[PDB]
């Protein structure tokens, strides 16, 4: 900042960036649809349970 | 009568004109919302498509 006699030399540089979280992803919870329209359907088909007697 | 007046003819006649012609202009555009959920209403699940609306 003296003036350009002073040749300067190499300088280095760091930086800082937001956190990011990985534990969900990490922990495979969520699967992935690519669907075409903005609408997209759920189908629960729910089974029934029942107990076999001796006849 | 013999060897008095005589008789002389007429001239010819002529016209000009001039006119000017109109004009018919034709325009439309196509957005996005008109192709992006709406169905072909062709085959059963074709989606809608930009080049039909275009014909």
């Amino acid at each position: 900042q003296n003036g350009d006699f002073q040749i300067l030399d190499y300088t280095g540089l760091i930086s800082t960036m937001p956190r990011v979280d990985t534990l969900l992803q990490s922990m495979n919870l969520f699967t992935e649809h690519f669907g075409r329209t903005t609408v997209a359907r759920i189908e629960r088909l729910d089974d029934g349970a029942g107990d076999i007697k001796a006849v | 009568q013999r060897g008095g007046v005589r008789q002389h003819l007429a001239n010819d006649r002529k016209k000009i004109v001039n006119l000017n012609i109109p004009f018919f202009p034709l325009d439309r555009s196509i957005d996005r919302a008109d192709i992006q959920n709406f169905r072909e209403f062709g085959t059963e699940n074709a989606p809608a498509t930009v080049d039909a609306e275009v014909q």
